[PDB]
């Protein structure tokens, strides 16, 4: 596989390559939020941007060298966790709010609309914080997201544990981490620090898209607001 | 599958 | 502090002299289990281990230097990913196979006996055969479960201590694998690797911490005060 | 809690 060829360098070009645009909510910003027009807008931008993120998994170098059950399966594992770190990603000059789209720019107090989602508001809010804090670089992002579409999921494929390969690809997005690191200065024993800052991150990313499962979950089963089918498939996975 | 089909497309 | 001026030695020292003992359950092997009688021995133990795990946070070092709101919130965030990291570490060199105690030692299949619980043994064996496959280290795993206790509630907050305190843990590993003759990369490649699977932890402790409320409200058996507490701190 | 007083 080429992707295991690849250098550091055009590891990163082809991540940063990759990239799917920042879409628009259609939000009408002349009419009043209830708790049901709220998470329908949520839903609806998540559904759209399902369809930019399968398009993206297909670029991440060697996702399509796995089968396309494979595919599926780490794609229904890790959606929700992509969509959140794209989303703390872009609120990060964003302090209090959380940027949707660049016309749905959210506070917790308008988190409150929706019954449970301002305590899931807090954890993103929380987590561009500390994105902000450590300072993290766009290539260092684009990283941390191929992961979590290889990682989330690898530890499912059952009923014995099986994929060396996606862990072969998980140990290059390492070595770019680390040479992202050293080629911005980062001291050797900084390096190790900061790949572990990075990676727990991960962990509170995983937190938070259980939670917001079922949170979404629970606005279905309340008939609060209509999913689109993908969107009931992707969520019946869990 | 939608999924399935996207990612065949 | 104290925990800052540790050494590498010195912290994998400190942090298998902490480390809590291994209980055992009363099972009674001349009887066969129950959906109850199961859910009671698992959660009996589990009751018993958190005591102990108490004793062990307050030894990992930084612990003590935090309020104890703040030891309190991440013992709550924390407490059934430790157990089940616990158990992984317990059951590595038993495939196919769960020792929750030396006398209670389950199979995959043993899972069913509980409604909903065969799904969340399958996630332990496949960790458990992860760090079998790793080789995983008793040193190793010490520092990954003072990393899970330190780090799984601090977003949910002081934060700079823990931090710096993490950095050190962090230290520590990197020690480790550079005394077992790992090269710069293989280090860094290991101790992603390591990391990725507190990821998967996390996972299991949120579908364990749901299943535990579905036995709970389902009223199989009783959860002790304490359970009931730690339980009632996810909701 | 329980957990307070278990750790004092
Ligand atoms: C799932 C969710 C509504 C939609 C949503 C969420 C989180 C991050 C999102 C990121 C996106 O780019 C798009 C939608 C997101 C919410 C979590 C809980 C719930 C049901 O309100
Ligand atoms: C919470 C749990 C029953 C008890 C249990 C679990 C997992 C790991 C444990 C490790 C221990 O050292 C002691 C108990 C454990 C189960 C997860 C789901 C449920 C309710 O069966």
């Amino acid at each position: 596989s080429l992707a295991l060829s690849l250098t550091a360098d055009q590891m990163v070009s082809a991540l940063l390559d990759a990239e799917p645009p920042i879409l628009y909510s259609e939000y009408d910003p002349t009419r009043p939020f209830s708790e049901a027009s709220m998470m329908g807008l949520l839903t609806n931008l998540a559904d759209r941007e399902l369809v930019h993120m399968i398009n993206w998994a297909k670029r991440v170098p060697g996702f399509v060298d796995l089968t396309l059950h494979d595919q599926v399966h780490l794609l229904e594992c890790a959606w929700l966790e992509i969509l959140m770190i794209g989303l703390v990603w872009r609120s990060m000059e964003h302090p209090g709010k959380l940027l949707f789209a660049p016309n749905l720019l959210l506070d917790r107090n308008q988190g409150k609309c929706v019954e449970g989602m301002v305590e899931i508001f807090d954890m993103l809010l929380a987590t561009s914080s500390r994105f902000r804090m450590m300072n993290l670089q766009g290539e260092e992002f684009v990283c941390l997201k191929s992961i979590i579409l290889l990682n989330s999921g690898v530890y499912t494929f059952l009923k014995s544990l099986e994929k060396d390969h996606i862990h072969r690809v998980l140990d290059k997005i390492t070595d770019t981490l680390i040479h992202l690191m050293a080629k911005a200065g980062l001291t050797l024993q900084q390096q190790h620090q900061r790949l572990a800052q990075l990676l727990l991150i991960l962990s509170h990313i995983r937190h938070m898209s259980n939670k917001g499962m079922e949170h979404l979950y629970s606005m279905k089963c309340k008939n609060v607001v209509p999913l689109s089918d993908l969107l009931l498939e992707m969520l019946d996975a869990h | 599958k939608i999924l399935h089909r996207l990612l065949q497309d």
